[PDB]
RNA sequence: UUGACAUUGUGAAGAGACAUAGUUUCUUUACUUAUUCAAUGAAGCGGAGCUGGAUCCACGUUCUAGCAUUCAAGGUCCCAUUCGGGGCUGAUCCGGGUU
RNA sequence: GCUUGUGACGGCCCGUGAAAAUCCACAGGAAGGAAUAGUUUUCAUGCCAGGUCGUACUGAUAACCGCAGCAGGUCUCCAAG
RNA sequence: GAUGGGGAAGCUCCGUUUCAAAGGCCUGAUUUUAUGCAGGCCACCAUCGAAAGGGAAUCCGGUUAAGAUUCCGGAACCUGG
């Protein structure tokens, strides 16, 4: 096995900022925000918060990648898409 | 279960 | 008959220039906004030896204008131009042995290297070891400079084209003689595939014109 | 050099590391008398434009 | 406040690194935005013949918008409604329709019999050859017509995305005062404002540094 | 290598042809818009400033192997003062041509 | 003493004698962070994991090529008195 | 040696970053027009080509008919989390 590059794995991978969130579900932000609360998905706290931000200190919105990803499967999110469409 | 197609759900949240 | 060396160098293949040590290509820098109102300044962090060239060149460091970094670039090296010199390039910059001026911006009699044949191509005319073009005069009126080259020949370029105050460097090199094969030998492993030389007069008529006897 | 701890790469002084000490001491020296020569540079053209 | 100071930058040559700056005229755009723009631009600089040229005479803004008003009032029958009025006529087993008639074959057969009492050609056909031969057919056969900006426009008439020209051929009582002063003020407007200068060349223009360049030659032989 | 035809356009001035109303023929001299060459980070081109100093220039850069980066600090109107956020400037304007 | 590694030097060139992956340092300072509590995984200790393919033997007057178990050919390391 | 392009009747050929819209990242309650994404940043090229070039980290003892810095016993190190 080959060295495994670093800010890949544990809290980089396990945690997702809200930018990364947004420009993955390619939505808006207002309807992002929408569904979360819809869902219930709620930001959370890394215990190093530099291994999850590649070293930054800056204060970051984080949530759970595998929340998100279970997010992208919500049909609300296609009926969304419809009322953009129909607009 | 088993997925047929590239996309699946299979709902476990 | 037979294709000759003639013919033959022109397909490429074993002819091609010898190039994995070379430095770079020696050039001017692009001609830019800076250059053409006022200058930029620029210090000389080596003078090195090239392969394959007799001039050594000079690695000239400059700020980039538009981004936060610094730019590197490879001039023929002037004789008197030392490491840790100021070089100044632009068309406001001051007759001083270095310096890359409009060819405009010079009086009649100055001696400059590394002389544009057209404004921006980085420069074409006297750039071997020792070598010199002189400023013969300006024509104002179409904004014109004639000048004299190494060979001897006049020429009238744009006033605009750019040229480095000075002689070339390493002068002098062509009166030691080789005495040696094994010199010349060196000296064109180098260069290029041209050496040894077989005479056409040496070979059977099928391999040159002058063959046979 | 990743194996080992800071003070193997360094040592307490500003560019230390990358500079030696002389070096760095130059640079400290020119970096002062270059900018008070500026200073001095542009109180003696001010004075120059305002009497011309 | 003592903790603030002016630290005012130097953007000279061979100073500070330059600000940001609007590069909008160096962009260097995708291949179709230059071509159309180049192509737009060509236009405008070559000499153009006057068949060509004439449609870029149209109806003003006041006259195109009294147009559109008239046109708006016979609009033609909906897909929706088409299928109301064929469960009423079963029901019966209808009046005569009053409907702005388009469709470039259809509009130079009612030219040609001369059934047409306005025609609007679109002035931004391509290909142009579609409408090249139809104001002297109108002229030729007497019949009042009007070239108007907007070949979408004319579709929004004719509940279509475009229409090359559309035509009224009967109006009703209530409109027929409407009509024939709408022909008068295009016969004042268009017709014969713009009667002469529709058979001059067009495209007589430099670009803007050829024109500098011009200027400044003739000043300089004028003045010394 | 040399000539012709086609690619092939727009002016002006001078010599003709309809017998001293402007449809064409030829020389001179221009032009750009087709075509051709080259470069770039398509970054500062062209023109003008009731811009400034003296037709020209930016008086923003030349003893020195330093430094130059976080929408730019400062100035001035606001906000609703709360950890700050906007606009005009700082850095003139116009163009239907990246050079 | 022999062989090898290495250092500080000298001679030589119209010859001045690879690239890149990768690792570190500096400059900068967006930021974050304590009083009854913070910070620091470049200090120590502790926890988990490391896939795939090759691996026998000859390397030559008999394991390779030369129709062969052919006095030919075929790159290199160690090396005692 | 592909792609973008351009040659060639065509099998195919040129060329290797150009002649391309060649893709990543940050912020947002965008002063709200009521259920439609806004403000910005940074930039050059696929891929293959070395079991002698570059390169993270392992040693001793024992053991077989035939294996071994790979197994056993003991003692370490590297990398990632
Ligand atoms: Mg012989
Ligand atoms: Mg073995
Ligand atoms: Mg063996
Ligand atoms: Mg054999
Ligand atoms: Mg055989
Ligand atoms: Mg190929
Ligand atoms: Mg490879
Ligand atoms: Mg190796
Ligand atoms: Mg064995
Ligand atoms: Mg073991």
């Amino acid at each position: 096995m080959r060295i495994k590059k670093k800010n890949t794995r544990g809290n980089a991978r396990n945690f997702i900022t809200r930018s990364q969130a947004v420009r993955k579900l390619q939505v808006s932000l207002a309807d992002f925000r929408r569904l979360c609360i819809f869902k219930g998905i709620y930001p959370r706290e890394p215990r190093n918060k530099k291994k999850a931000n590649k070293g930054s200190t800056a204060p970051t919105t984080f949530y759970y990648a595998k929340d998100i990803q279970y997010l992208m499967h919500e049909p609300v999110l296609a009926k969304f898409r419809e009322h953009k469409t129909f607009a | 279960k088993k997925s047929t197609t590239s996309w699946s759900t299979a709902s476990v949240r | 008959g037979r294709v000759i060396r003639n013919q033959r160098k022109g397909a490429g293949s074993i002819f091609t220039s010898h190039t994995r040590l070379r430095q770079g290509a020696a050039k001017l820098r692009t001609l830019d906004y800076a250059e053409r109102h006022g200058y930029i300044r620029g210090i000389v962090k080596q003078i090195v030896h090239d392969s394959g060239r007799g001039a050594p060149l000079a690695k000239v460091v400059f700020r980039d204008p538009y981004k936060y970094r610094l730019r590197e670039e490879i001039f023929i090296a002037n004789e008197g131009v030392h490491t840790g010199q100021f070089i100044y390039a632009g068309k406001k910059a001051s007759l001083n042995v270095g310096n890359v001026l409009p060819l405009g911006s010079v009086p009649e009699g100055t001696i400059v290297s590394n002389v544009e044949e057209k404004p921006g191509d980085r420069g074409a005319l006297a750039r071997a070891s020792g070598n010199y073009v002189i400023i013969i005069g300006h024509n104002p009126d179409e904004n014109k400079t004639r000048v004299r080259l190494p060979s001897g020949a006049k020429k009238v370029i744009s006033s605009d084209a750019r040229g480095v105050i000075g002689v070339i460097a390493g002068g002098g090199r062509v009166d030691k003689p080789l005495l040696k094969a094994g010199r010349a030998f060196h000296k064109y492993r180098l260069k290029r595939n041209s050496w040894p030389k077989t005479r056409g007069v040496a070979m059977n008529p099928v391999d040159h014109p002058h063959g046979g006897g | 050099y990743a194996t080992v701890s800071k003070t193997h790469k360094t040592v307490s002084r500003a560019y230390g590391g990358s500079r030696c000490a002389n070096c760095v001491k130059e640079r400290i020296i020119r970096a002062f008398l270059i900018e008070e020569q500026k200073i001095v540079k542009k109180v003696v053209k001010e004075q120059t434009e305002a009497a011309k | 406040n003592p903790l603030t100071h002016s630290t005012p930058k130097n953007f000279g040559i061979g100073q500070a690194v330059q600000p940001k700056r609007n590069l909008s005229r160096y962009v260097k755009w995708p291949e179709y935005v230059r071509v159309q723009r180049q192509k737009k631009i060509l236009s405008i600089r070559l000499k153009v013949p006057p068949t060509i040229a004439q449609f870029q005479y149209t109806l003003d803004r006041n006259t195109a918008a009294e147009t559109f008003k008239l046109f708006n009032k016979y609009r033609p029958e909906t897909a929706a409604e088409k299928k109301e009025r064929l469960t009423k006529e079963a029901a019966a087993v209808s009046p005569k329709p009053y409907a702005v008639k388009y469709g470039l074959n259809h509009v130079v057969a009612l030219i040609e019999n001369k059934k047409a009492k306005l025609v609007l050609i679109a002035n931004d056909v391509d290909p142009i050859e579609l409408v090249v031969f139809l104001p002297a057919l109108c002229k030729k056969m007497g019949v009042p017509y009007a070239i108007v900006k907007g070949k979408a426009r004319l579709g929004t008439l004719v509940n279509q995305k475009t229409s090359a020209v559309a035509a009224l051929t009967e109006v009703r009582a209530e409109d027929e005062a409407a009509l024939a002063k709408l022909v008068s003020t295009i016969d004042a407007n268009f017709a014969d404002k713009y009667d002469e200068v529709k058979k001059h060349w067009g495209g007589g223009i430099l670009g803007n540094k050829a024109q500098a360049k011009m200027d400044k030659r003739a000043k300089n032989s004028d003045s010394a």
